[PDB]
């Protein structure tokens, strides 16, 4: 009510001086008028309480902003005394929400919910400050601000945009699907680390496209198109490799395919479907598994190594185990199954003897540690009402001397029932997020070690700290400029051929190309 | 037979003359430090003195190809322009 009553005050001493008086005195009062009288308890109104700034924010009574938006543009520093506040209560929020105390904040709620703020807070902008400068600059300072801490959100971002892209069941038709897009890109726009992000978004292609085909089969061009918007064309060369990986794929597929229907003369060579990449563009799993294959797959890898040392003279294979899929065909009806070339081993094991524990699995079979136990796991542990083996010693934790044995279950309602027990809640665990962060701290380093050679081979020399804010620049839309880290590395050239550097006669440096 | 396997779905990946074994620059091993540094320590750090892998998949010392590119810049076990993806083995 107060906004109003001044709004009419003013209206009535502007009716008066235009009547009673003459209009040329109303100009000093007005000063006073939104000085000795506004800006006085402007301050006091620039805060306090009251169902004030604070509170019409996080109510959302928007006619209350504008008009305090058109009554504070008269009075001088007004703008920036409310600017404060509402910055106050935006960071507020966000510490509010990037509380990382509770490790648990669900990746696709935790963004969304960081849209909705952003998006509301960018709504009252439009409509009440009607795109206003200083507003926008104020917010973006605060955006800025809270985004140097929640260091996993481009990853729980890459894990959002991978459960949109992996099927449109929500939002069947196209231009909703459009406009989610285009708020993600949005959102990623005001984000910083994208070396994390690129990371874990190749590693999502690698887990959406060496999985179960089909799945929009027309969004990766548009996926790669925002991304040449986005992150730009310096990420593409392994981007547009893994889409090269998958074609030659799936043409040595259907090669080896004609190759087999021409020779094939083992079983072992049957509906074989074998894909094609090379080591460069994605990443090893592991140090090649070389645990005990099924007598098929071994004579169907067998067949597709020798054909790879064959025609491609010079190049040859590397097989492995975590990594592809399988049917199981089980047999009252025949359902097919599915193992994820992780059980193909233990079952066929079973079927050359059956009543078998892990010593039996641990000590024939030249089985790994870690991934072994996943696969055990995920088989009799954590099973619902579908287990296809079971045991007698019925526990959590796994023992030694358990007898393994395979049940029915008819509630498979049809002939192609599988056990995806792989690809569960996004967990994170501490050994992965090490390893994958040490693995982009290591791509940082040649990042930084790989630009610097790039680029002052065709520059001037520095004496103290001049080109480290030139490289430090270039870097900015990359990721954190790590001074300690680059000071430690760049000292790391005086070994290298190319421009030791020298430390002491930091005078003049040499240009050795 | 109780299990029977019908399809498959390998996927293998393929090394060209990567030579696991001998850098095709200095002519050491795909590991084991290189000719301008052979001690695994002097002023190295955690031996800053990695693999290098080309999109054409093959692989020398980061050292060897970086100061090999100083001149020569195609990749001297074919001819294409030489591009990158992985570091380290
Ligand atoms: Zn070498
Ligand atoms: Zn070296
Ligand atoms: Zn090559």
């Amino acid at each position: 009510v107060y906004i109003k009553k001044v709004e009419a005050r003013i209206n009535e001493e502007i009716e008066r001086v235009m009547h009673c008086l003459d209009k040329s005195t109303e100009e000093p009062i007005v000063k006073v008028v939104e000085r000795e009288l506004i800006s006085k308890h402007m301050k006091t109104i620039v805060e306090m309480e009251n169902s004030g700034l604070v509170h019409m924010l996080k109510n959302g009574k928007t006619e209350d902003l504008g008009c305090m938006y058109k009554l504070f543009s008269r009075v001088p520093n007004g703008l920036k005394t409310m600017c404060e506040c509402m910055s106050s209560y935006l960071r507020e929020q966000g510490k509010a929400l990037v509380s990382e105390e509770g490790e648990g904040k669900n990746p696709v709620d935790y963004i969304q919910g960081l849209l909705d703020l952003k998006s509301r807070f960018d709504r009252f902008l439009l409509e009440s400050f009607n795109n206003d400068r200083l507003f926008k600059q104020t917010i973006a300072g605060d955006f800025e601000y809270f985004l140097n801490l929640n260091s996993r959100s481009p990853e729980y971002l890459s894990l959002f945009i991978d459960d949109k892209l992996k099927k449109g069941v929500k939002g069947l038709t196209e231009q909703e699907v459009e406009t989610i897009l285009d708020k993600a890109m949005v959102l990623f726009r005001f984000m910083q680390e994208k070396d994390v992000f690129e990371r874990y978004y190749k590693q999502h292609l690698a887990r959406r496209l060496l999985t179960n085909k089909s799945v929009s089969d027309d969004s990766e061009k548009n996926m790669i198109s925002k991304l040449k918007t986005e992150c730009g064309c310096q990420f593409t060369s392994k981007l547009e490799g893994m889409f090269r990986d998958m074609s030659i794929s799936n043409t040595t597929m259907d090669e080896f395919r004609q190759h087999l229907q021409a020779t094939g003369v083992s079983l072992g060579g049957v509906d074989l479907t074998v894909r094609v990449l090379t080591t460069g563009y994605w990443p090893t799993q592991s140090a090649t598994p070389k645990c005990n294959i099924p007598p098929a797959p071994r004579h169907a890898f067998e067949i597709f190594r020798r054909f790879y040392l064959a025609k491609h003279s010079g190049r040859q294979l590397t097989l492995q185990h975590h990594m592809g899929s399988a049917d199981l065909n089980a047999t009252t009806r025949k359902h097919i199954l599915q193992v994820s070339t992780f059980q193909m081993t233990i079952l066929m094991l079973f079927n050359n003897r059956e009543k078998y524990t892990f010593e039996e699995i641990q000590q024939e079979t030249d089985i790994p540690e870690r991934e072994l136990v996943r696969a055990l796991q995920s088989l009799a542990c954590g099973k619902p009402t579908q287990r296809v083996l079971t045991k007698e010693p019925k526990s959590k934790e796994i023992e030694n001397g358990h007898i393994f044995t395979v049940n029915d279950q008819f509630t498979s309602k049809l002939h192609r029932v599988k056990i995806q027990t792989v690809a569960a809640k996004q967990g994170e665990s501490d050994p992965e997020r090490k390893e994958t962060r040490q693995k982009v701290d290591d791509d940082r380093k040649h990042e930084i070690e790989a630009a610097i050679v790039r680029i002052m081979k065709s520059r001037k020399k520095m004496q103290h700290n001049v080109l480290v804010a030139e490289v430090t620049q270039q870097l900015k839309a990359r990721f954190l400029p790590s001074p300690v880290v680059i000071k430690k590395r760049i000292e790391g050239l005086i070994e290298r051929e190319y421009l030791a550097r020298t430390p002491e006669d930091r005078k003049v440096y040499t240009y050795v190309a | 037979k109780r299990f029977e396997v019908k399809k498959w779905n390998a996927v293998a990946l393929w090394a060209w003359d990567i030579v696991v074994d001998n850098c095709a620059i200095c002519r050491n091993h795909i590991m084991d430090l290189c000719i301008e540094c052979q001690a695994n320590q002097a002023s190295a750090t955690s031996e800053e003195c990695t693999v290098a892998w080309g999109v054409c998949n093959h692989a020398f010392h980061f050292h060897c190809i970086s100061r090999w590119l100083k001149t020569r810049q195609v990749c001297p076990l074919d001819n294409r322009e030489w591009e990158f993806q992985k570091y380290g083995h």
